[PDB]
């Protein structure tokens, strides 16, 4: 049973309406399963342990026992009328709801008594490193304390108390043995009330940790069910939302990102210059387009974002073309009539919008660094929208610099300030980008080896290739982490996937003299390779040309490998390598025990 | 170290105690109590 | 380990053209090296006495340090300092 | 009950005092609650499992009972004497203190043996994905073992125990039904010894994985009350400790840094140059301060931290000015009378330190990468701390040249190295920095919307800024994670602001006639993105100009709303999608199930 | 007991083989063991919470009792006969296979119907933070609820059944105290079923807050066990596999790394220039190795990676030297007989193959950005592999032009693209790579102190150096985030080291006058800087020459402090500053109080 | 596969067998065992 207790208001019959909340002057009797009187009696059991450190410092009032905020009441115990009626409790144990409210306030003001003195205690404590790994290792008492009698500052509270945090410190570390009062000899056995818990968490040499080893198995089993690494490569359509895209801003350096490696990023490539102008603030200044070529962002193919174009310690010559300085370096839309890519002079740019120009010209945001005048860092910066662009087939976000008056100066200057280090950052998540067009659902599959070396890191904040690469890199940390994809121990991962090369190429053998028969040997080296080479740089996976990693099988294959992997782990899954790791740690207690030979003769 | 009594079982100072960590019993007390939500019902 | 053998070719290229100094205890420069110390290029600074780095910073003001020892050949490199010194 | 068992000293009636744990020469026997034993049941059942490949290699010993570790005395028992009394357990089940020994490195030794032999059942199971997650899927058995015979290499374990394996395995994957001996037909259910938990982890089609969206929503639960998100936007003073700030050294590119945008570096702007001396090991060099404003380190507001000005790529011009050739570059402090931005000339500079001088000229830290010789990469590097520089008002870091001779070809270079990546690393952090200050509490809602643009890219490692980013950026990813603020679907936290713009718009539009009725159509989209855009870039909501996220309610508002809407997400959260999501688990079905069809033919 | 039931099968003597699973038409009963219970009743709880809507809405079908997919079988229930037989277990309760079906599809149906509804309940509730953590707050209900009436967007299912979910709510938002009918007025008290889970989340201001410090500690504790923080300065070989190496592929910035400064990359310092030819697509091109050293990836010791050298934004001065222009920049490899580093002229080269050429000249490539043309962002990028390179002592990878006609012009350009930012992937993880040479095991304690300040951020991706890295960086978050090493509180961390400093202080002052008592307040202040410069950049703990880190004992002593001090953290650890951030959340309460009291005038 | 007989109930090249996923069932041991110190006792 669980929930709060009811009983028949109606009285003998118990129906499922002739029930009611018994509640009253205490509140409402909630029901204290087994497992949940488990953890108040284990909090209370570690606030108990400072018993005697209670009673010297007259704080505390006694022993607190969870028998002393319930009760003994009996009737049906449910969530509801209806399925209370089906949990008849006799002689339940219960918890009254004020009650429920001093079990809790007491082990919390407690919880503030024992969180101070247990400070106290452990800096005196771990200030002696009281926990070896491998075999044991002592150090002469006296000595010890003698030792401690200085170092410890003198606002501890292990001066004040020696043997009154001592007795609570012998039930916290097995290291302490106290003296035995009738043999006056220690124990061999050392018996902290942590008896259980501390046995389970000495680093057992058959296996590293089973503490360790589970955990990190758990932690594992609950990305993989939660991110959604299962389903990663699935070919079908996908709410972004399934990619918990989240803290996701990227900044380039456009104005070098080829058009093709990128679909957001058209350029102007036109024979001559195209000075254009406009009237910006009364003044009016030249938007130039120079010899280059000049890469614009594109602006549809643009998730409504921030763009942040930042412009400095990039060169800024205005020391030859005098053209450039007195121009005030500016982010502008410039919407043209003709598609870029086929917009060749003036009369075919629409309009240009100054979307955020800086103020005072080029020779006040520059500083000398050794001739080469750099630009000091300042950020201008945009907001595009997805419909601000409704209907505009074509417009382009550039960050020139407008120039006041153009010149012979700059006839071979090409003003982008795109050389800078932008940042865009998707403002409104739900939203996605593919190959150029917006959108609301992915198809992981897709992405797969589809992109080319840089048409990944070139990749735009918040787009398909960017949420195809955060989800592999959770799956990649899934493997790197629990299964062993980093010795020649042919794991799980690289399992997956040899099977999938043999099966592959056992019936691209199939039909034709089959002259060779599939190696395996050869084949489970190169799979382990590949699952090695995916948990190394995760990303790969989307690259055109990747051995093995681009078939269509693997990852739809590794994951749902790995995935069963980690569900089987064991607990002793430490075993790997658990020798070396054994010997590594008998070689710090030796380490160790040398320390304490030294706070023995020293402090004598 | 001065010498208690009763107080507590155990005198720090004591005849024969002897600190003395054994790799197998790793000192503990009581961290991970699990209170969320779900868990503590 | 000491020097790390790119500190000892650290010290050579600022022997070679002499830039190094010799630091006393009480953190004066001097150029005996009866007295000195503590020895910069001025990257990186080592103790004559004991010969390990100590900080790549130089200003050996602010380097704290507990040795205490006499003689030290190589005075080779303190003597290849004043004649490149010229 | 919990803990050692305790029966009384003296003997007849057990008063407090006359109450000692029952120390036997085992060890002290302490109680093993129910709870406790289903982890030394779960344990020891994981390893019987492995009966069928024990008794084939003869190692083991017999199937471990838990109940072969344990006993059954009675009396009180508690943590301590006073709390003891209040449990008197009869004949209940206590584990020895030498028998927490072996139940220990029993489970332990067993763990070892079947850790390794579970190892080499996996290679060959996962070898076969049998694991799929819609729908089922079969694969004709007999191609299946016959394609195994193959792949597994030499030195497995499955082809020297077949069905001592299979046996193990029927229990740990429920996609092998091993045929019935007495009608020799599967059983269409199957019965791994996992019954349960294997029930609980297929992807259920009405909602994701309980498994899964259980933990992404406990695992926020843990981040929300931990880090202390909560509370993120509290106006009143936080010790940084509470920021718990760690793995925190951030770098930059000063020389570039305006003095407004971040107050801990200022510039010397004045008019000509500033030519000082300094005897540096013998050799007299010049600090220049050059032609331009040569923006400095300021030593004050700089937390003792661990200056590391690298400068390398970046030019050297030695082959025009032969003056900066010779001059060996290095980071020094400079003591002025005067306060910067004030210091005109030379004899303004009280003092100069060369705190790190590199050895060797400029014309072997060199190297010629096309024309313009770069700078072989090596760190200068001082280890600023905040008392070095006790009373002296005036004092700035600067990573310049020493020129060893100043020349009419240094009057326009200014040598100033900070163009290079400076990385400051706060080496004491319980103090941070604010505004130029240095304190040990930060305001949290002071920061807020409070930095521009760059006075937030531009924060020092380690200061308030950084610290109310990295936290915003934990709240950020428990957002993102568990809450949908990536999805049409009006979320808790979208929810949350949009509270508080409706509450705030409504009293903007008391007074006056009111000609405007709320909108909220309006309203839920304006704040949906606002949520949104915060949990793309957590940052933002320190840049003065963000439309919402910047108000005083929001975040503060936000974060306790994604609060308690973590602790009641359910555990079918998953249903967010899951109908996507479920029929691309079936697409991948499909194609796996493709897959076993080839195994199926390939190896008849 | 655990797992399936099992029963004589030859009846009566029940032996270790007169057992058998007790399977039939329903599937085989397994054992429901007292905490399983607690979950399936805790699944159920949560549903039945839902009774009221379910009945409104007619979906469901009554409350799910999970006495209704169990029995009470009795017989012997274990894991394997043999086990089995010592687990006599009489009226017990199991659950058949097909019915652990039902509960399971069952939950899944429900918890889809729940899923929907109880997400309109919360874009609701949370849409007005019914959660505070400091004091009270109320806001009058009428306006509350009057408020809501509006911004509720016209689809969520709040306003179809507002005290149907509002009879859902009052259990899940102890805010919400619903008026009793007969005394028409509040009751103090709130009890909503989650009463106790609700009673201890609360932040109580003693100690920030259980679930919170509770969990900071468990997760702090998973780690250390996991990863294998302990033993993090170990000194003896460890498998690379023993540091889970994943995700890890390193970028640089060669042609400046200085050859001592990283192994990995040797120069040609030769005297003039050593032009070679060599036939690539039949035309031939003149490797150059121009004026400068030309520092090139050697071959040996470069773990058979993924190279790829990204040449973009980088200068490409074909205006100057026309020679430069026309020739393709292309990745080369150049086997040397004479080791390099002694290869004086072209006769010294023994072959040279272009690995990865790019396509079109460098006048294609280009892109004019004022003036300086730069590169047209693009990645060339060989695919090393170990012994590809055999035998072969001297071969080195150069990312260099390929001149298709050396000229005067190019006599002092040189022209090596590796300015260029490289990306190295290991691509292969199970080995590592140490001071040049090729390893499978690391030796941690042998990599401390051992590199120089840029002997490390000039590492090679999953190199030990990196490796050494990425261990102490978890270490560094453990303490970090559990422990306080950011306050003056002389924590568990910083307690360690200074037991370290005080031993060894001692014992070099002893023999000699011994003028010098230790200090102790200035060896716990020095201490703590150390603990805490370690927290701040874990990395420094490598580099030759930092104030106590780099000690031997430090770090081998630091996380075996860390250690235990996690497993003692108590539960109220947050009794840190728990002063300044209680005060802090009153603060929040005090803010939000002021919100509902325009909640309640605005909307009267 | 060569014929065992009784030391495990099921030969593996045995009479009607059957591999077959279901994505029902998700095959799983116990690798999540809890063992952390409060959690533990
Ligand atoms: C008398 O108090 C002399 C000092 C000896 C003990 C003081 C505290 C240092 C030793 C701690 C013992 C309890 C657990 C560390
Ligand atoms: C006889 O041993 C022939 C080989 C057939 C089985 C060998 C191992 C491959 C199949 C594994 C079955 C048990 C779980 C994978």
């Amino acid at each position: 049973p669980t929930g709060k207790l009811w009983r028949p208001v109606g009285t003998s019959v118990a129906t499922i309406d002739s029930l009611a909340i018994v509640s009253d002057r205490f509140g409402q009797y909630s029901f204290v399963n087994e497992g949940m009187r488990e953890t108040f009696s284990k909090a209370l059991f570690d606030i108990n342990m400072w018993q005697p450190l209670f009673q010297a410092t007259k704080t505390g009032c006694g022993p607190i026992v969870l028998s002393s905020f319930t009760t003994t009441t009996s009737g049906y115990v449910g969530a509801t009328a209806g399925d209370a009626l089906d949990n008849p409790v006799t002689n339940g144990v219960f918890i009254s709801t004020v009650q429920i409210m001093n079990l809790q306030r007491t082990i919390a003001a407690r919880m503030r008594d024992v969180a101070l003195w247990q400070k106290h205690l452990d800096t005196a404590m771990t200030m002696l490193t009281p926990d070896i790994s491998a075999g044991s290792a002592s150090c002469n008492w006296k000595s010890l304390l003698a030792f401690a009698k200085d170092i410890l500052p003198l606002d501890n509270l292990c001066l004040t108390y020696p043997n009154e945090f001592y007795n609570v410190a012998i039930h916290r570390y097995p290291a302490l043995k106290p003296g035995n009062p009738d043999t006056k000899l220690p124990d061999a056995q050392a018996h902290p009330l942590g008896e259980v818990a501390g046995a389970f968490n000495a680093a057992t040499s058959e296996v590293g940790s089973l503490v360790g080893s589970s955990s990190t198995l758990s932690q594992a089993i609950s990305t993989m069910a939660g991110k959604d690494l299962d389903l990663i490569e699935a070919d079908t359509p996908l709410p972004v939302s399934v990619f918990t895209p989240s803290l996701a801003p990227r900044s380039y350096r456009p104005a070098f990102i080829k058009p093709e490696d990128a679909k957001w990023i058209a350029e102007f490539n036109n024979s001559s210059l195209i000075r254009k102008t406009l009237t910006y603030s009364g003044a009016t200044y030249t938007v130039q387009l120079g010899p280059g070529p000049t890469r614009v962002i594109d602006m549809n193919a643009m998730i409504d974002s921030v763009l942040t174009l930042d412009v400095s310690g990039t060169i800024l010559p205005y020391d030859t073309n005098p053209d450039l300085s007195t121009s005030v370096p500016a982010f502008v839309l410039i919407q043209t009539s003709v598609p870029i890519q086929q917009v060749t002079t003036a009369a075919n740019i629409t309009a240009i919008t100054v979307v955020s120009a800086a103020g005072a010209s080029a020779i006040n945001l520059a500083i000398n660094v050794r001739g080469q005048p750099r630009f000091n860092m300042l950020h201008l910066q945009a907001t595009f929208e997805r419909e601000t662009i409704t209907g505009i087939p074509y417009i382009y976000g550039l960050g020139t610099f407008l120039i006041p008056s153009p010149t012979s100066s700059s006839n071979f200057s090409n003003p982008t300030l795109m050389d800078g280090l932008l940042t865009v950052t998707p403002v409104l998540l739900r939203e996605t980008t593919y190959k150029g067009e917006v959108v609301d659902a992915i198809v992981p599959a897709t992405v797969m080896a589809n992109q080319t070396s840089e048409e990944v890191a070139s990749a735009l904040a918040n787009d398909a290739i960017v949420l195809v690469s955060n989800h592999l890199n959770k799956l990649a940390n899934v493997v790197g982490d629990a299964i062993p994809v980093a010795s020649r121990t042919d794991d799980s991962a690289t399992s997956a996937i040899v099977s999938r090369l043999a099966v592959q190429h056992k019936l691209s053998q199939v039909g034709q003299a089959s002259p060779t028969p599939p190696d395996y040997p050869l084949l489970w080296r190169r799979a382990k390779r590949a699952a090695s080479m995916f948990v190394s740089n995760p990303s790969l996976a989307l690259q055109v040309g990747i051995p093995v990693l681009t078939q269509s099988g693997m990852l739809s294959a590794l994951t749902s490998g790995v995935g069963t992997a980690l569900r089987t782990g064991s607990l002793g899954k430490g075993v790997t390598d658990a020798s070396e790791k054994l010997r590594a740690r008998q070689s710090l207690t030796v380490a160790k025990q040398a320390f304490f030979d030294q706070i023995g003769s020293l402090w004598p | 170290g001065n010498v208690q009594t009763s107080v507590n079982t155990y005198n720090i100072t004591g005849d024969g105690n002897s600190f003395t960590p054994t790799s197998d019993m790793t000192s503990t007390a009581a961290p991970a109590i699990d209170l969320k939500p779900g868990v503590l019902n | 380990l000491h020097m790390i053998p790119q500190v000892a070719h650290a010290m050579v290229r600022a022997a070679a053209a002499g830039r190094l100094t010799l630091y006393t205890r009480t953190r004066t420069e001097t150029t005996n090296f009866d007295h000195a110390e503590y020895v910069t290029c001025g990257r990186y600074t080592i103790c004559a006495f004991c010969l390990t780095t100590l900080a790549p910073h130089a200003n050996v003001k602010t380097i704290q340090d507990s040795h205490a020892c006499s003689r030290q050949p190589n005075e080779a490199i303190r003597s290849l300092v004043e004649v490149s010194d010229k």
